[PDB]
């Protein structure tokens, strides 16, 4: 049973390395965003200018969405919210000792 | 003016990547001809869409449909002429900007 569980939370480490390495290319889209709002609230440029930087932001939110939908590790979505605190989907349990109730649950929320 | 309209008109017929033309609408919005669909993704349907519009001189308005080319010969229709060049100026300006975005959208999800 040790050694099972030894796997299995090397396992679990697997699962939360690949989720947050999902969650930074997301970080890094919204921090970009966030850089062409701020170049944007100048008055120097027109409706034109802004519509074409808005094209970018759309794509960049097309783009969240689409890792927030296609993020996946073993056949399962993590950040559509089906692990979240209030999750009515599904609940997911580390077990990671060698007994019947030795085990943690950990939480992904919705980040669609 | 005529010779620089028909260098337009031969960089828009002739632009290809993988002998597939680009810029002659075929990827358009509205175009019946085909879809260019990338495949950004591990799984069954994680595509995407990708929209080149057509880039002839008559979508520029460069030359009429009966194929008279935008003239200068006098003073009066050149003043006006400005206007179209101005609109062509800027669907190239926006189309340069999609296609920027899909640029650094891509490079996200490759990054990922």
């Amino acid at each position: 049973g040790l050694r099972q569980a030894e796997r299995n939370t090397e396992d679990g480490m697997s699962l939360i390395q690949t989720t947050e390495g999902f969650l930074q290319e997301s970080n890094d889209i919204i921090q970009r965003i966030r850089t062409l709002a701020i170049q944007s609230s100048n008055g120097i440029y027109t409706e034109e200018d802004r519509q074409m930087i808005q094209v970018e932001v759309s794509q960049l939110i097309d783009e969240v969405d689409r890792i927030a939908s296609q993020a996946e590790f073993n056949k399962m979505n993590l950040l559509q919210g089906d692990f979240a605190r209030g999750s009515r989907a599904t609940s997911m349990w580390f077990h990671i000792g060698p007994n019947m109730h030795q085990r943690e649950r950990v939480f992904i929320a919705t980040m669609t | 003016v005529s010779q620089l309209i028909d260098e337009v008109d031969r960089i828009a017929s002739q632009a290809e990547f993988n002998k597939m033309n680009l810029l002659q609408g075929d990827f358009a919005r509205g175009s019946r001809a085909t879809s260019m669909w990338f495949h950004i993704g591990p799984n069954m349907h994680q595509r995407e869409r990708v929209f080149i519009a057509t880039m002839t001189a008559r979508s520029l308005n460069l030359k009429g449909q009966s194929g008279e080319l935008l003239s200068l010969s006098t003073a009066d229709k050149s003043n006006d002429a400005i206007g179209t060049l101005d609109a062509a100026l800027t669907r190239i300006s926006k189309q340069r900007a999609n296609l920027g975005a899909y640029f650094n959208r891509l490079e996200h999800a490759a990054k990922g």
